[PDB]
């Protein structure tokens, strides 16, 4: 239809290109946490694009939380500059957007029971485990959490076009089951 | 208060049934009205000659 | 004779049934308002919450600081 | 894997139990049961039909000391409630517990939310939440020919 | 404590007479010895508290959604209670504001129906100043009802409906240019409207009786 999903999250990774001493970064960065009894990365937050970078001792950074590809690239470069200033030989190699969670609302209640009955080979609907139907789209390798309130959460895409084509594929199917 | 609540809801379903009947009557009435307009146009068309 | 009388009598019949529809829809409005009153009763709620510190945060639940008095 | 297979078999035969009725027996948490259940359905390339509310009724009403009349009552209530969309997107077990609570408080043998929560494996808060959804439409859900000693026009 | 039962008993023994005359209520008052509902030892505090409860209950029955017969019965009950009290500063009937415009139209319907007994009783209550014209009854802190279906449909409504319908048919028979058969554009009138509304009201009253019949 005319509604398109709003990207809510974008997970990207980057190779800083040098081994890091996480204790140093956690002692000198501005918003870092380092609980090596809970996870093995330094969790830095920033405010300008509102993203969270997990920085690893191998030099591989994971910037999550952005709402666009460009914001994610800018945030990753920001964390790169941060670790640079801390006296590390950090560069910006191999930036890759690894996930894009978009959301949307088709604005009509849906019959999940009928949908899983007619699409048994894709959808998984277990109301005991999750109140939403999990539709594994196959043309783009996307996963949709479709709910009875009409909300549809697309996730798993590497490119925004994948999110868009997945929602375009799923919209007629839901229109067929308009409660 | 569920006694009163169910009395009120039963009245509600009854009055919805009455509204359904009267609305069908209204729709068929306006269809008759359009039919009348069409045929009177056709019949006054036979005296403007 | 001439269906103009058909028009006028069908119009007055539409008028009386439209008065009936307005009355019935008003009863529907009053009954649905009664239903919503029942639901706000189910969703209604104390007086201890208004004791000695009458004002209090919805966050922490502590009163304002002391007056100068 | 054994617990997930037990659950899948119980579901396939047409007498499905809940994960809480397999975790209650197995030594692993419901989380792992559900994970391995999805993994098994993925591996075997098979599927299992969706549970309905009428599947958990011959067992819930029998584990409770309810008569057969109250059992068919709650069956009818739950089936009509899921029919009339009073409970959208809520798990069939909670709807079953709510319907059983309604038909129990209406009939001779009354059961509280606690006992029904223990049997069905549903938190009493969920019973409340999905009972308030079928609370106003109580009479048109019940069976027409239904004897009782507590007026269906008054229920908590 | 049991007072509502006596109130309902008197109102039922009254409505079973299908009468509005206050003489019948006087006969029931003397028969039930209802006036001695206050007789008996009790100190001033509990006495006027009980009187408050009784007047509030009778007034509650005086208002909708009760039948006209029940309402006139409750008006007579209010007269009999307020006039026979043991409290020296007689307790007053708490009249909310939102109920005044309904009580006034009820009094007007009483005097229009020439029910001068009940209308005179209400006038006597308003002259003796037996009312506290409050904002809400029941100071705040912290049966036989009337249906909407009779306001919708009754005998005269369906009578006028069938009159308009058969007049509509008789004018159909004359509008057509030929007397043998009407036009083929006007045959959409429904004959089951009476039958449909009859089915609806009969299902309603049948469900109503199988409701008031117990299991």
């Amino acid at each position: 239809s005319g509604i398109v999903p709003q990207l809510q999250n974008i997970v990207s990774t980057v190779n800083l290109g040098c081994k890091l001493d996480l204790k140093t970064i956690a002692l000198r960065a501005r918003n870092a946490e380092y609980n090596p009894k809970r996870f093995a990365a330094v969790i830095m937050r920033i405010r300008e694009p509102r993203t969270t970078a997990l920085i690893f001792s191998s030099g591989k950074m994971v910037c999550t939380g952005a709402k666009s590809e460009e914001q994610s690239r800018l945030a990753a470069r920001k964390y790169a500059r941060v670790v640079q200033k801390l006296g590390f030989p950090a560069k910006f190699l191999d930036f890759k957007i690894q996930n894009m969670v978009g959301s949307c609302d088709v604005k009509f209640p849906i019959r999940l029971e009928g949908l899983v009955l007619t699409h048994q080979q894709f959808s998984s609907y277990e109301p005991e485990l999750f109140p939403g139907l999990i539709y594994r789209m196959i043309k783009p390798r996307i996963v949709l959490l479709i709910f009875v309130s009409g909300k549809v959460v697309l996730t798993g895409a590497k490119v925004r076009a994948e999110i868009y084509e997945a929602f375009e594929n799923i919209y007629p199917i839901l229109k067929g089951f308009r409660k | 208060m569920l006694s009163r609540l169910q009395e009120l809801r039963k009245e509600e379903e009854t009055l919805l049934r009455l509204k359904a009947a009267l609305h069908d009557q209204l729709n068929r009435l306006k269809v008759e009205e359009l039919a009348l307009q069409s045929m009177i146009s056709s019949r006054r068309g036979d005296e403007m000659l | 004779e001439d269906p103009e009388t058909c028009l006028q009598l069908n119009m007055v019949y539409q008028e009386v049934i439209q008065e009936k529809l307005a009355e019935a829809n008003l009863l529907l409005a009053q009954n649905r308002e009664q239903q919503e009153e029942l639901m706000r009763d189910l969703a209604g709620s104390y007086m201890g919450h208004f004791m000695k510190p009458y004002f209090k945060d919805k966050v922490t639940g502590v009163g304002p600081p002391a007056n100068e008095d | 894997i054994a617990s997930a297979c037990l659950y899948i078999a119980c579901r396939q035969e047409g007498v499905p139990r809940t994960f809480k009725e397999i975790c209650a027996v197995s030594r692993i948490s419901k989380k792992e049961i559900g994970r391995c259940f999805k993994l098994i359905l993925k591996a075997l390339e098979t599927s299992v039909d969706l549970i309905t509310t009428g599947d958990f009724m011959s067992r819930f009403c029998s584990n409770l000391c309810l008569p057969k009349q109250v059992q068919m009552a709650a069956t009818h209530i739950a089936r009509k409630a899921v029919e009339l969309d009073l409970v959208p997107g809520r798990s069939p077990i909670s709807v079953a517990a709510a319907a059983i609570y309604m038909a129990s408080q209406a009939s001779a043998e009354k059961r509280t939310q606690k006992e029904i929560g223990d049997i069905a494996g549903v938190a009493d808060v969920t019973i409340r939440q999905s009972y308030r959804l079928i609370y106003p439409r109580a009479p048109d859900l019940f069976p027409t020919d239904f004897k009782f000693d507590t007026p269906v026009d008054k229920l908590p | 404590p049991g007072l509502q039962t006596d109130c309902e008993a008197l109102l039922s023994r009254f409505q079973e007479t299908d009468s509005v005359r206050f003489e019948d209520f006087t006969e029931l008052w003397r028969n039930m010895k209802f006036g001695t509902i206050f007789c008996g030892r009790m100190r001033n505090l509990e006495k006027n508290m009980f009187t408050k409860e009784a007047l509030a209950l009778a007034w509650r029955y005086f208002l909708p959604p009760y039948t006209f017969q029940i309402r006139v019965g409750a008006l007579y009950l209010l007269y009999g209670l307020y006039n026979t009290q043991l409290c020296q500063p007689k307790q007053k009937i708490r009249v909310a504001l939102k109920d005044w415009d309904e009580v006034l139209k009820f009094q007007q319907d009483l005097v229009n129906a020439q029910h001068f007994d009940a209308a005179y009783i209400f006038r006597k209550l308003r002259l003796d100043r037996a009312f506290h014209f409050t904002a809400m009854p029941k100071l705040l802190s912290y049966k036989d009802p009337s249906d909407r279906v009779m306001k919708l449909i009754t005998s005269d409504v369906l009578e006028e409906m069938l009159n308009v319908h058969d007049h509509y048919q008789n004018m159909k028979h004359v509008i057509s240019v030929d007397k043998s058969k009407p036009d083929k554009a006007l045959s959409l009138i429904k004959d089951d409207f009476f039958d449909n509304i009859k089915n609806i009201v009969l299902e309603h009253q049948q469900w109503h009786k199988d409701r008031k019949n117990p299991s």
